[PDB]
């Protein structure tokens, strides 16, 4: 398994889905893994499944239960399913369509389709079953930092980019995109409010978006902020990752409950245990898969 | 042969993807040198003291396919001009580390992108390594013909796209350019690799880059159409860019992922390839010039040096000069001497300047043409081309001609000349002190006597080439002047220029010069109208001359005589480059200046600003006497 941990998401029974890039040495390739114990990850000899892609993992997502959707550095965007009896990996579909590096993933709210943006400046729309772009869109003028699908709604998504603007989609307009400061990193839609969404900035700064009308906002981490991960309880909390080698835990109103400096390298992917709500699992570059006590 | 490159930024086993790339007919592969997701802290703790290694080894291919095969490219996450200062603090020191790197590996060419309006501080750090170690790598400037947001979709409903005409705004990114190496110098080793959109930009746009150091053409696979048989093309408006950038032999470098799914990659070339093939084949002036595109030589002096015998071949290897040269004088035979006169008139011709006797000849194959009876005399300053002339006289013309080894200006002539017949013109007609030597063999002209050339006028039209205003540049010397290539002609096959605007005649020397004061200095304003934005680097120099009556010899390009190769355009570089906007008038000032000793050209640009007086007093550059 290669040293440079980008992704970690559970699915609804507990297991949890790894996925790692070589950044350095001889192969630059990526890898995906199921962990059923996930107190045994990152150790590979006892592990579920596992499998080698050719290239490396920039971003993935589940997709529902058995899928696995991959945004790779060679243009594709993947999938890859578990079999009858979740021990392999097999690929069902690596459509290269993107131009450049698919940076980020996004499986919409139906689950029959999936948003990808890329270093090529595109965000695409995709569909699962057919295995074909439906819709793509240069809205962009610069690279496709994030994008994050709408909880509920399957036309509505967030994208945001290194030309400073988060666009708020909506697919059934003719124009489906609206612009809504440091360059905008991470994005997370609030998961019991279908108008608001919180966004991270490249200087380290946590920002809370009603989408009527930067309006509440906190100075969390030193450095840029790579992922938004709000938690499965009723009054959810928020993780935040950082290129800062921190975890942090915020309530509603962006304060410092909980902080992790348990990380030696870059904070790359955070996922809240579905079984035990206080549970907050982060993966890093430093091939740490650090499970996190939080005091909720 | 088109040279062509493949860009990746996925490169997972080094060896097979070069070898791939290989297979599919690329000459090199563009990639990055450490991982481009792989970013890297150089200030704060714990992520500064990250284990290595930081990338791949050397020792994964030949230090001769580092060479030849690998273009490294700066990694997209670098970025010196960001807001935070941070990012610019780690940038810095990864894009240092990363141009290290590739000149620890000896890459022959490195990428770095102009993506955005300030690239200052990239400047700065690309100066820095410049100026670090003794190596040579080339760095090709990624920059594109339409920024990103200029092609962007219009699809943010609250932020719509321009449907105005911006005609400054739409040459952005040269702007971007041109501020880059500004910054950096005029580096030699900066280049320009242009990026080519799906809709190209108005031809104005297009035009702005006429003159840059194109080194390379990046073409997206999305810009490619497909045909009726499911292969990649282009359209009729790429095609002629496509054209235009093989004239300047870029490398064509294939970026994006492949879309025509269908076909083997090899199409993407075979297109280029196939365009390549079909375009109009090199004319006999253009196939007598290649390798001479923009080499600066000095402009010979005849009268000062005695040419060598290989310079006088070269002048001789124009059949359709002296087929001119013989109907001119072919045509005045006629006119002095009428059909019953026959075979009482012998004419006087005298040759001056006759080289190794093509004129000679030519008189000779005009007067059996024209059937009247001639006297030559060949008149040579040059004692060297006087042995041939002498050989050429025993073995073949006999006592019809007689050589003079003499100055023409000397000469003492035993009878007066019913035609004088001359070739003493460069570049810039009177640069060889055609004049001068006319004048003082004009004594021995007869009072109804023509001169062949009767007539010729020098052409001036400014240029942009900041390609050749660094070869200018680059021939600065030790124990001269700093300054001094700039304030000098060259003769040179101008090539990668924007003439901009219609040349107009300079300086115009009459033979006869009946006018009883005589002087041949001169002094000329010429204002030319500019239409597009661009920089002024020098002057082109042409010129057009009257053998006799209609029959004419030319090197300005809109009456250029068909198949004469003898002469290319010569150039008056300035010392310091002109911003020009649309719409402005380039007015330039030129004097032809003489002492006893020496002849001399100044020259000045007057507006839209004052540059310095060019050559004073011939300070840099004069023309013997
Ligand atoms: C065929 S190139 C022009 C010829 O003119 C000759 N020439 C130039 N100036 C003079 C001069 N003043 N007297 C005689 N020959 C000249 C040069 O030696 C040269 O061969
Ligand atoms: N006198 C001449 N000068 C030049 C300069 C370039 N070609 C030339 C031919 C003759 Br003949």
């Amino acid at each position: 398994m290669e040293r440079q941990l980008e992704a970690a998401r559970y699915r609804s029974d507990g297991a949890l889905l790894l996925g790692a890039s070589s950044l350095s040495g001889r192969c630059w390739a990526g890898s995906l893994w199921l962990f059923k114990d996930p107190c045994a990850a990152p150790n590979e000899g006892f592990c579920s499944a596992g499998v080698q892609t050719e290239a490396g993992v920039a971003d993935l997502t589940w997709v529902g239960e058995r899928g696995i959707l991959v945004a790779s550095d060679s243009g594709a965007v993947e999938l890859w399913e578990l079999d009858e009896n979740e021990t392999l990996i097999v690929s069902k579909f690596c459509k290269y369509e993107h131009d450049d590096i698919v940076s980020t993933v996004s499986v919409l709210s139906s689950g029959t389709q999936a948003v990808s943006g890329s270093k090529d400046i595109c965000i695409k729309v995709w569909d699962l079953a057919q295995q074909v772009v439906l819709s793509s869109y240069r809205a962009h003028a610069a690279q496709v930092t994030c994008v994050a699908a709408s909880p509920h709604k399957d036309s509505v998504f967030l994208s945001c980019s290194e030309d400073n603007r988060i666009l708020l989609w909506d697919t059934r307009c003719p124009k489906p995109a609206s612009q809504i400061g440091y360059l905008p990193t991470s994005l997370a839609w609030h998961p019991q409010q279908s108008e608001v969404f919180v966004f991270g900035d490249e200087n380290g700064t946590v920002s809370l978006v009603d989408t009527k009308s930067c309006v509440l906002s906190s100075a969390v981490h030193s450095q840029c902020v790579t992922g938004l991960v709000f938690s499965p309880h009723s009054v959810p909390f928020l993780a935040s990752l950082s290129e800062d080698c921190s975890l942090a835990v915020l309530d509603s109103s962006l304060s410092e409950l909980f902080r992790s400096q348990a990380h030696r390298d870059f904070v790359r992917d955070a996922t809240w245990s579905p079984l035990n709500h206080s549970l907050l699992t982060t993966v890093g570059w430093d091939h740490q898969v650090v499970h996190h006590v939080v005091p909720t | 042969r088109v040279s062509s490159g493949r860009d990746l930024n996925c490169v997972p086993e080094i060896a097979d993807t070069l070898g791939a790339v290989a297979k599919q007919g690329f000459d090199f592969l563009c990639m990055p040198v450490f991982h481009p997701r792989f970013k890297r802290e150089f200030i704060q703790e714990p992520a500064k003291n990250r284990p290595g290694p930081q990338t791949r080894s050397d020792l994964l291919l030949s230090g001769r396919d580092w060479n030849t095969l690998i273009v490294g490219k700066l990694s997209p996450w670098i970025r010196p001009d960001s807001k935070v200062e941070k990012i610019r603090r780690n940038s810095e020191a990864a894009m240092l580390q990363e141009l290290n790197f590739g000149a620890y590996l000896g890459l022959p060419a490195f990428l770095l992108p102009l993506n955005q309006e300030d690239n200052t501080n990239l400047a700065r750090v690309l100066t820095n390594h410049i100026h670090t170690g003794h190596h040579s790598s080339m760095f090709w400037m990624r920059v594109p013909l339409v920024a990103p947001e200029d092609l962007r979709d219009d699809i943010i409903e609250n932020a719509p796209t321009t449907h105005t005409e911006e005609y400054s705004g739409e040459e952005k990114t040269w702007m971007w350019w041109h501020n880059f190496r500004t910054l950096c110098d005029y580096s030699k080793r900066i280049a320009v690799a242009l990026e080519i959109g799906a809709d190209l930009p108005s031809n104005h746009v297009i035009d702005r880059w006429l003159g840059e150091p194109i080194k390379a053409a990046i073409l997206p696979t999305s810009i490619f159409l497909t045909n009726k048989k499911g292969f990649p093309v282009l359209s009729k408006m790429h095609q002629r860019l496509i054209f235009r950038l093989l004239k300047l032999e870029v490398q064509f470098i294939i970026t994006g992922t492949n879309h025509h799914s269908e076909k083997e990659f090899c199409s993407y070339l075979q297109y280029l390839e196939y365009l390549s093939q079909n375009r109009p084949p090199p004319n006999a002036y253009e196939l007598f010039a290649k390798g001479y595109e923009d080499y600066l030589q000095s402009p010979l002096q005849p009268l000062m040096d005695n040419l060598e015998s290989q310079t006088y071949e070269v002048f001789e290897k124009d059949p359709i000069k002296y087929s001119q040269y013989q109907q001119a004088i072919y045509k005045c035979l006629l006119d002095r001497v009428p059909e019953e006169e026959k075979d009482t008139n012998v004419q006087v011709l005298m040759v001056l300047g006759a080289g190794r006797g093509p004129l000679v000849n030519a008189s000779l194959r005009a007067a059996k043409q024209a059937d009247r009876r001639i006297k030559l005399y060949a008149v040579e300053k040059n004692p060297n081309a006087v042995v041939t002339l002498e050989n050429w006289q025993f073995e073949e013309w006999g006592s019809q001609v007689t050589v003079v080894s003499s100055d023409m200006r000397e000469w003492v002539a035993p009878e007066k000349a019913d035609i004088i017949v001359s070739e003493l013109l460069g570049s810039f007609a009177d640069n060889e002190l055609s004049p001068e030597c006319l004048d003082g063999a004009q004594h021995f002209l007869k009072d109804d006597g023509v001169s062949i050339p009767g007539e010729y006028t020098s052409f001036l039209a400014p240029i942009s080439s900041s390609k050749l205003y660094n070869e200018v540049r680059a021939c600065r010397e030790k124990d001269r002047d700093p300054e001094a290539q700039f304030e000098m002609p060259y003769v040179v096959r101008l090539h990668n220029f924007h003439q901009l605007s219609a040349p107009q005649p300079c300086f115009t020397f009459s033979h006869p010069n009946r006018d009883p004061m005589i002087d041949n200095n001169r002094y000329c304003t010429l204002e030319f109208p500019v239409e597009v934005n661009t920089v002024l680097h020098g002057f082109a120099g042409y010129f057009e001359t009257v053998l006799y009556q209609d029959i004419t010899l030319s090197i300005r390009p809109e009456t250029h005589s068909p198949g004469m190769f003898s002469w290319f355009p010569i150039l008056f570089p300035i010392k310091q480059p002109i911003t020009v906007r649309e719409g402005q008038t380039i007015c330039v000032r030129f004097w032809r200046c003489s002492n006893s000793k020496k002849v001399w050209y100044e020259w000045a640009v007057t507006a839209p600003v004052c540059s310095a007086i060019h050559n004073p007093t011939g300070r840099s550059y004069t023309i013997g006497l």
